[PDB]
């Protein structure tokens, strides 16, 4: 159990931090092509997925 | 003519031991400088601001303060086939790429904002490539929905 | 020169502390005042004519008496881009955004009304942000379906 | 004259800081750098290039790139007797020392390449002392076979 | 005018990355630099020198070699009300407060001595601020029992 359950903790942390590390790369990626216009219009993504 | 292209006191010098390296250019509110371009921008004001990276599009954005916005470039959506203004000479747009005379833009030649032949910028040169018999720009220019697309030639020669 | 001329007597000055701190303007109907501004109408058929408050869109309207109808400001509803008349002078519209040169416009110039080259009213300001060289102003207009757009710019300085 | 041969000045600055202590030369294709000094070359490509060090003759030394080699001074093995060329005037090889007019050279006039009359380089200068008639100079010179046999005054100083 | 009569070669900068930041000068057999000031004496012989710190006074002041003492400023204690003469300027002196034209001086400006009609020193300006058309600026004096008061007026933002 103490193998089992560490190697299930293990395996849970790495996911987590995983699928947050690709949201926040996701995230950056459709933002950063409108966020750096000068004028900073960003509707279309805030208005189908709710980004930001 | 082509002098009347010349007179933008609004872009900005990079200072790295004394020598040029870039040039980091204020557009519509927003102050663009490459980030492979290692150095200190000469005016103090825009020096101190903190920018945010973007590895992806290879520059690094700042918001300027209240009193500079009036004094900046502006930006256009449309980029229509034929001549350009630019310092170092005319710049022709074809097929969705600029391309300068042979030798042209060279170490310390990055950020340099592409004018039209109105007098405003549509796009930002980080660095030109010359292959075969042909020189061609890799460049960020700015989409009718404003997107920031970036077109870089392959096998691009940094500045 | 030829934009000092286009001179109107419907805007009235308001009056408290025995100086002026602002224009109220009727137009289309309406009679329109700042929050700002405290005093009374110089004339005194509007000077007792109740208000209504809009405090979020910062202004007090009232409803003009059915004679004075006939002599008002014609609101408008496009807003071609370039220059536009006012009290003081030339007013850049450009980027859906109302803005004068340097040092123009001050305290107890609020309320004063945006004409065009045509000589009907466009918008109305309430306020004023220095950008620097060319000064920003926060100003409400009208839109082809009647919304009343207001537009007010970044920690704008209060007039 | 002997100050037509500026034009054969291939050397590059040394900045410290903004501050130049010495000179770079480029000779028979190999880079001479004076270990004394301190800071970075004036052109990046030199700048970033490797140097092995020598302590005893108190240079470093690197080899300059296939682009260059043909750009670079040209050396001479021997040195008769007489009065050659250089950025200070006419300094004389007499019996053994390149001894200069008193009161020329100083701190930060180092490394620098000595010339005769047919634009050939033939040594490089370190440092001098200044004796009661005239100024004798640490110098790095060459021999037939090619030795780099070197010549420093007794109690001379750095530069 | 008296500029051209304020010529003084004994009053050295202190240059930072290239850029005039301090001014320090040798009075009375002795060389006195601002707290404020960061950076290196541009003459080597006196930034060999090791020079000892007053934090209250804000003056780092170190001993000239002999070679030194024979051309240096004079210095006095003898203050008459009026009109003195600075690199940059007229000033003047009322009611124990020396004082300067609007906008004259700035930073870099600190370390500066003043001098009088007859060519001698009298203090060494650190700081200024501005209220009115007179700018009151920090400065240390001498008294005529030699005890170096300094007056400080309030809020003085450093120069």
């Amino acid at each position: 159990t103490i193998l089992g359950l560490s190697i299930c903790a293990a395996i849970a942390t790495v996911s987590v931090a995983a699928s947050t590390w690709l949201f926040c790369r996701s995230r950056v990626a459709c933002l950063t092509p409108y966020r750096l216009t000068p004028n900073a219009r960003i509707p279309f993504c805030l208005a189908v997925l709710c980004c930001a | 003519r082509m002098v009347m292209k010349l007179e933008s006191d609004k872009t900005f010098p990079i200072m790295l031991e004394g020598k040029i390296n870039g040039y980091a250019c204020v557009v519509g509110g927003k102050l663009f400088r490459p980030m492979h371009v290692e150095g200190k921008i000469d005016n103090d004001v825009l020096a101190a601001l903190k920018t945010k990276k973007a590895s992806k599009y290879d520059l690094e954005y700042a918001d300027v303060p209240q009193n500079m916005r009036a004094d900046t470039f502006k930006y256009t959506h449309e980029k229509p086939q034929g001549y350009y203004s630019w310092h170092h000479g005319a710049v022709q747009y074809e097929n969705g790429r600029f391309t300068v005379p042979k030798g042209v833009g060279a170490k310390g030649d990055s950020g340099r904002p592409i004018l039209d032949n109105q007098g405003r910028v549509v796009a930002i040169v980080l660095g030109g490539v010359n292959e075969g018999s042909r020189t061609a720009l890799s460049v960020v220019m700015w989409n009718e929905k404003g997107v920031t697309v970036k077109y870089t030639p392959e096998n691009c020669e940094q500045w």
